[PDB]
């Protein structure tokens, strides 16, 4: 009942980072403190890693196991967006704002950062555990994917949105908003596929799947807290970001058909403010008036 | 955020469900109370100011030396006696950011609006204090606006040329191609937009010294020109802008067009080179009848007939070309080519469309040459003769390269002052002065054609603004009636001023005797058709002004026969990009794109409502995209029937309409007599 | 040396089925004979069936085994074009020209057809034989992929190009030309990835891989000749189609860095009308001799 | 596959563990008895052949009209009396594919080797039958080989220019840049490789008339020249090849080098324009001392001193540039720049390296100008004066743009015939004739320099072939002794012929009086040092030939002082790429790249063994990559001490060695007096 409308929405949202000129951010970037620039680079690098694995591994593997040519076409399109559009856009931002050595250093930093490695290990592990014709392993990977789309990106998204909302780094911010618009629909779509599998189960099996989903969320959440503190303490924003990730965790649960897990909190209003042509042939009657 | 910017952004904040337009006025005051007056250099007297500007190489000594200091002071006093106030923040911002003279460190303002207007008037008058005061009254009433080159650079020592539209003919030779590249670089260095005709160049796969499949076609020449225009970019200030025009019957026309496709490779696509396509009536007839057309190899035609393909009438030559075995040609589908043009215009707005027969059936100087191509803005339509640039230590055959002189009437200000005649004549005199004072030492054909043709372009702007502030819809028949009458009067007084200048100086433009002005054919439709308004509202708009009748046109025809005409071309309607802001006017005769436009300067946002926009005239300020393009074509044709050159005519399309709709608009423009189509801007 | 360049060319060629209006083809379709309509339907179904294998298996399997983030992104983009763009385009052409019952019957026929099946299963067999961390098996699959993209499609493309060059079925011919333009670049790109593997091999292993490629080409070519006669004898075109197959076989070989196998032939003019040394610092005393 | 192709491939099929070199000979026989004799066009006699070639616009009739048909028949009979046989298949294949005249459709062969040699000799002699026979005997014996332009195009109606290389000086102006682009396109149209000195152009971020940070630097001109050479590509037959030379002290030197980086962006990368770097001794001194160097802005230096940066000696003016506050400069690390040069040469073989002080410490015409750049093959090193191309309608100040005619001595054939003197004098006469009949109507500085300098380039080929066929290792001291003696003889007889031509014509080259030839300084090392062979084997090799001593050199010095020299420059050793195949000779004085080279033609593959390669001389034909580059540098310096212009010195590197090894080789070349380094080819 939904794939065709997701297909149409995904293809109509198609974009490339080159559509957005980035040289306009040069001055507001220059004006940020060293702490702010450091957090910003690292935040986008963490996002780049997530999209790299979502594009290389997550979306293609889910596409392989989901039945139906149209469902596969949507998932293939989403996979392309992850690595050919999203992951690449971050390099466009980096290449504009930062010198090569700072770019090299931040990519070295992703490799050695323990929270980023842990979250990649956990998510990719679940993707690679999918067994052919085994719907339960597939469900588990789809939960992981929804948590990546609708929860894990948000510790990263906070900062570009926080600046966009203050009228700073608005070109980079425009790219990020386009990425976020895509991930929101990706999280909903994968969520609907996960619910399909969940709804086939006995009540006993469902109870176990909820346990899996909640245990996984808590484990990812605890790691994300440490990651958030590590990045944001130097810019004074860790508590604010934590509220934001809890907000988005609830959205991820809802995408999976589950009740919200965290209590509602006031999000920084700045971040809330941060949020070919058709061809016809010529008729002989078009030449006369 | 500065106070004036907050006052400007307060426009969008709606009070009682209405935009706070009046707040914009307050912004202007702030922009002058907080910024302009603080950063404006003041002198004890005008003598000290003029001495400082001349000594520091800001002004030229020659034009100021023609007047006594008392006369210059009187001209400045006449400029300041108006007590002119910018009605909108964007007008003053655009003037003081683009046209006001600043120090070498670009932190202080040396010229106010009155100072710049006085300097331009003194430059125009060339020693006549009364004429300078007349020019000052013309520009401070904002009835006439010299183009951005003239307005910005007149009287300044550190300046580019006062002409920025240049049309070059490129002959089919390596020497001529290299000379065209050199001249394009030199004219872009002067700050001018350069248009090159590439139809005489032989297509790809032609013979060079009787060796086959040797020519790279016009696409290699376009790559060379694109590199030349990228290199010559006004000393790293603006992006080098160039245009290339190719006849649609040139064989390279597809590859030409392929230079603007997004899928084109790096060795095919030209990025800083605009492209225009010249479409003779024969192509439209072939597409209409669905007969397959032929694109010809220009060098084979030149070898067979001794003349270039674009130098002869394709309507009578097409069958002979097709039936000639010695003329090489390729089969094409003209309807497919039209669809490709529409698709390319949808994607990028390119190419410009020139309807050759629409231009040349009313061209007054077909004896000199037929108009083969247009300018970068697709409104200059003049006769041009190609030059034969030979080898070194050999005399070149210098032809005619078009370079017309731009200047725009403010229709609202002109008509509210009931001064069509005086404004048109004074603008013609100023354009003649600027054309006479232009001397380009690196473009021989441009200089020769400027000396001989004496062609000027007198445009108009604020047509939609005037119509909306007078309760007239741009698409209404009353608007077309007003445009017909107003531009017929503009043409009448432009011809009268040209004939008066010819009588005073005793000279006409070169080869005037063969023109339709000399034979009286040009005045035919003017001595038989009365162009007085057919609507009472338009007649009341023209109240207080004498509307030339058929008898007046007969008298003007006799006067032109007796005395001649000084200018080969007089009227051309340019886009008028940034000067429309300073004049608080809508751009050109085009309808407005947006009622309120949002712009981003630095890290700040600014809001410009269209001039005179209010709740009462909000509906009359209809956006161009919401308008029927057929009625816009009708209005532009109504204006074009009184303009000897072309009009920069941009199509305004919605994203919903397809390439069939674009092709229909183009074909209706061709049917209605539209000479050029500039752009296809999709909302 | 090449992936970013191909990335650029791929993304700038992006297109969607909706851009070409198909209904105006009915004005020439109605004037074709039964044999012409039959051949067209069968050719179209052949292309559709082969392209589905490439979208579901060929491109995703190669993307899975190739190392390199940028290569995986380009390959993902190509897989997306197969599944999201090409497959929808073929379906659109079919739905325009034939009623539902006729489409189902043609696909039933082509699904049972001996020559279509032989080539489809030969290609799929090589994709299924790729082994993790075995570059030889990957190379063999890449050869199969290049043969599909740059060679096997062309016995099919011939007919739409033949009509397109005559002014018939122009809307569907435009679509086919866009598809073909994508397959050409796909073939060139996968060819470069195969040459990279080939160049890492010993001389004996190279000779062995060359023998594999030529042997595979021979098997496919002999089946193409039979496929060609089976479809094109009824419309009298087989001789010219055979020239077009050999010409495209030579292009496929050149994509794999191999010499042409077949002598140069002219093609039907109607179809033509349709168509780093180690950086070591100077240590001083290198300036004295 | 053809029979001759199989016979040529039979070489690599070893018999009894040895290559079948003799099979190659069989191939030639097949290639003649199955292809050449069948594809040749035979006439009843020579009269019909000459008439057919004249009326069908194959031959120019003017040079043939200077001889009666009896004399032409005698010349052709002299050519055919030698019964010349190509010893290898590739020699005949290369001649009949690249140099033999074919029909318009290229289906038949109109010119044999003897026919081509006779036509070239008749063109050289200019009406002298005995001189034509001398040229015929010189070329049929393969003692002398005219360059590819001269050999291919002499006496042809559809010919290009006989000059191979052109060197242009580009002044720092838009007019001069556009003229340089035009002249580059004109000379690439003529088929010659064009080299442009960009060191006078001001760097990026310089002022164009008081507006600062306006210039695009040498990279924009580089892009313009790259597009010009792409467009002018010999009518699509041979890719347009250009060279850009920049002084290492230019501020743009990094950006210059960045044009050849494999990671360069498309807006910077240049792909059809070779790059060369001119390194004064000051840069090497700064790098040696590890003192941070300064690159300079040329326009600031020109403003302060009135002369261009490359117009004066950096070794004496570098400190003045650095200490001058009115001169703008940027800090660089000279060792880092050297490492960047080595890395670039490892990656792509660029830039060419020109050691300016090594060129100018022995340059004989420093009074006219210092050598500031080299040609596309980095072997032409001549004085050049920049031209002042002014505005249109203004007279241009025409300078001197380098251009010389190439011709190579076959060392093996020259020494086998014991005719160093006769071959050198006849080659000098032929090159003088080629210079005299060269008239380029679109390059004024090139024409003036050809008329005034009268510079020619007499090269040499088959040095390694002669050494290996005589049992001398190319790296051995005996080989360097042979090169010293042979090239001292070549220089002696070239100077003697130049002085004899000056005496017989009563004219010297322009500004000869200030040259070191006139003052006698040039002969210093020749009147004090004896260059006779120091080894008995080399002396035996030179038996039967009078080796000039210090007394002969003193007599030649007196003769030059009395009569002068006709040629400013006489000897330059070009790479001699494809014409070395026809002569059965190793390319230039460079060592062989490979003993047997496998080249793919069409769908077939052919193997060319080095001339004279066999079992007994297999290890004397040592491959260049296996050789010590220091000993190759020693050989090239030994030859260079007797060559007034440069030598195209290609470095042959192994993949194992680092950029430090390349830098060491470059610094040893600079230490040993190497003037230019051509290529860094890595195995
Ligand atoms: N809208 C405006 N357009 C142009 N200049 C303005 C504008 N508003 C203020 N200025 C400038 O600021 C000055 C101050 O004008 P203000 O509105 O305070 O009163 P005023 O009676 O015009 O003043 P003044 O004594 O300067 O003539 C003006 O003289 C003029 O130079
Ligand atoms: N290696 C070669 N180089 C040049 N021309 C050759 C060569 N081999 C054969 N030819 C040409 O082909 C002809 C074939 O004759 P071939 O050399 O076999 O000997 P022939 O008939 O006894 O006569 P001759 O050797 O006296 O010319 C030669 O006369 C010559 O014109
Ligand atoms: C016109 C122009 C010049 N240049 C550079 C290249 C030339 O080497 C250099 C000199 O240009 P010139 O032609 O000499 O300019 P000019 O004579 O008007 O200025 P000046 O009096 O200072 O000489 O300027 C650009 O880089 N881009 C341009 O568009
Ligand atoms: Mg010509
Ligand atoms: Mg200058
Ligand atoms: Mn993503
Ligand atoms: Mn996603
Ligand atoms: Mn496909
Ligand atoms: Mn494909």
């Amino acid at each position: 009942d939904f794939t065709q409308m997701f297909y149409n929405q995904n293809v109509k949202q198609f974009w490339l980072p080159e559509e957005i000129a980035l040289n306009g951010d040069l001055l507001t970037w220059k004006y940020l403190g060293k702490n702010e620039q450091d957090t910003y680079m690292k935040v986008l690098a963490g996002l780049t890693l997530l999209d790299t694995e979502q594009g290389n591994t997550g979306m293609p593997i889910v596409a392989e196991h989901v039945d139906g040519h149209q469902r596969k076409a949507v998932l293939n399109f989403m996979a392309m967006m992850e690595n050919a559009v999203h992951a690449k856009s971050y390099s466009n931002i980096f290449m504009t704002l930062a010198p090569t050595e700072t770019i090299n250093e931040v990519f070295e930093w992703v490799k050695q950062n323990k929270y980023l490695q842990k979250k990649a290990q956990m998510i990719v592990g679940l993707y690679k555990a999918i067994q052919k014709d085994d719907e339960i392993s597939l469900f588990k990977a789809m939960v992981a994917s929804v948590y990546l789309e609708s929860f894990l990106f948000y510790s990263g998204f906070y900062y570009p949105l926080y600046f966009y909302g203050q009228g700073k780094l608005m070109q980079s911010g425009e790219i990020i908003n386009l990425i976020l618009r895509d991930e929101a629909i990706h999280g909903v779509y994968v969520g609907l596929l996960a619910q399909e599998i969940y709804n086939k189960q006995t009540e006993e099996k469902k109870a176990e799947l909820r346990e899996f989903a909640i245990d996984l969320l808590n484990q990812l959440y605890e790691n994300e807290l440490e990651y958030t503190e590590d990045l944001y303490d130097q810019v004074g924003l860790s508590h604010d970001v934590k509220k934001f990730i809890r907000y988005n965790a609830n959205k991820a649960l809802m995408n999976l058909g589950f009740d919200p897990y965290f209590e509602e909190e006031d999000i920084n209003p700045i971040v809330l403010n941060g949020l070919k042509a058709t061809v016809e042939p010529l008729k002989d009657d078009d030449f006369y008036f | 955020v500065p106070k004036w910017i907050q006052l400007n952004n307060e426009i969008m904040i709606q009070k009682d469900g209405k935009f706070q337009f009046d707040k914009d006025k307050e912004a202007v005051h702030s922009y002058f109370v907080d910024y302009i007056n603080q950063n404006t250099v003041f002198f004890h007297n005008l003598k000290e100011k003029l001495d400082y500007l001349v000594e520091n190489q800001y002004y030229e000594e020659e034009f100021l030396s023609l007047y006594s200091f008392e006369d210059i002071k009187e001209v400045f006093k006449t400029a300041y006696a108006k007590k002119f106030r910018f009605p909108s923040f964007m007008s003053a911002f655009k003037f003081y950011n683009d046209y006001a003279l600043k120090t070498n460190d670009k932190k202080k303002i040396l010229e106010r609006y009155e100072d710049r207007i006085s300097i331009v008037a003194l430059f125009f008058a060339n020693g006549d204090t009364e004429k300078a005061k007349e020019y000052v009254n013309l520009m401070i009433n904002q009835e006439y606006q010299p183009s951005t080159p003239t307005f910005l650079n007149a009287g300044r020592k550190r300046r580019g040329e006062l002409v920025s539209c240049f049309l070059l003919e490129v002959n089919d030779s390596l020497n001529d191609i290299s000379r065209a590249i050199d001249i394009s670089m030199q004219l872009s260095k002067l700050g001018g937009g350069v248009s090159l005709n590439l139809s005489k160049l032989r297509a790809k796969g032609e013979a060079i010294k009787d060796v086959e499949n040797a020519t790279k076609g016009v696409v290699g020449v376009m790559k060379l020109l694109d590199n030349a225009f990228r290199y010559a970019d006004q000393m790293g200030q603006r992006q080098g802008s160039g245009a290339a025009y190719l006849n649609i019957f040139h064989r390279d026309i597809n590859d030409f067009l392929d230079t603007k496709k997004i899928s084109a490779d790096e060795d095919v696509r030209v990025k800083t080179l605009s492209i225009g396509v010249v479409i003779p009536d024969k192509f439209v007839e072939l597409a209409r009848e669905d007969k397959a057309a032929y694109v010809f190899y220009p060098h084979t035609i030149y070898k067979e007939y001794g003349q270039h393909m674009d130098e002869m009438d394709m309507n009578e030559m097409y069958d002979k070309f097709v039936d000639n075995p010695r003329v090489k040609k390729e089969k094409i589908n003209p309807r497919k080519l039209l669809e490709k043009l529409a698709m390319l215009r949808s994607e990028s707005g390119y190419p410009y469309i020139m309807f050759q027969d629409n231009v040349n059936k009313v061209h007054a100087n077909n004896h000199i040459s037929k108009v083969k191509f247009s300018n970068l803005c697709s409104e200059v339509l003049q006769a041009s003769q190609v030059s034969s640039y030979t080898d070194y230590d050999e005399e070149d055959e210098i032809g005619l390269d078009i370079s017309c002189n731009l200047g725009s009437l403010n229709i609202l200000n002109v008509m509210e002052h009931k001064s069509i005649e005086k404004t048109v004549k004074l603008a013609t005199d100023s354009l003649t002065h600027v054309s006479e004072t232009t001397d380009i030492r690196n473009a021989p054909a441009v200089r020769r054609a400027n000396k001989a043709m004496k062609s000027i372009g007198l445009g108009a702007m604020n047509l939609h603004g005037y119509l909306a502030q007078n309760g007239i819809a741009y698409e209404s028949p009353e608007a077309r009636d007003f445009a017909n009458t107003f531009f017929m009067m503009v043409n009448f007084y432009s011809i009268q001023r040209s004939a008066e200048i010819a009588k005073e100086k005793g000279e006409t433009f070169d080869q005037y005797e063969g023109s339709t002005y000399a034979t009286g054919e040009y005045f035919d439709k003017y001595v038989s058709t009365d162009f007085s308004p057919k609507y009472e509202k338009i007649a009341n708009l023209f109240e207080g002004m004498h509307i030339p009748t058929t008898e007046d046109w007969k008298k003007l025809k006799a006067f032109v026969a007796e005395h001649g005409m000084y200018h080969s071309y007089r009227l051309c309607i340019a886009p008028t990009g940034s000067i429309s802001y300073v004049q608080s006017s809508t751009a050109s005769v085009m309808p407005i794109m947006e009622r309120i436009e949002e712009r981003t300067y630095g890290n700040s946002k600014t809001y410009y409502p269209m001039p005179g926009l209010a709740s009462n005239n909000w509906f009359f300020y209809k956006e161009a995209y919401d308008m029927d393009m057929f009625k816009v074509v009708d209005m532009i044709a109504t204006i074009q029937q009184h303009i000897d050159q072309g009009i920069s005519f941009t199509l305004f399309l919605k994203d919903t309409m397809t390439t069939r709709d674009l092709n229909r608009i183009d074909l209706y423009a061709h049917h209605r007599g539209i000479k050029t189509i500039y752009y296809a801007r999709t909302k």
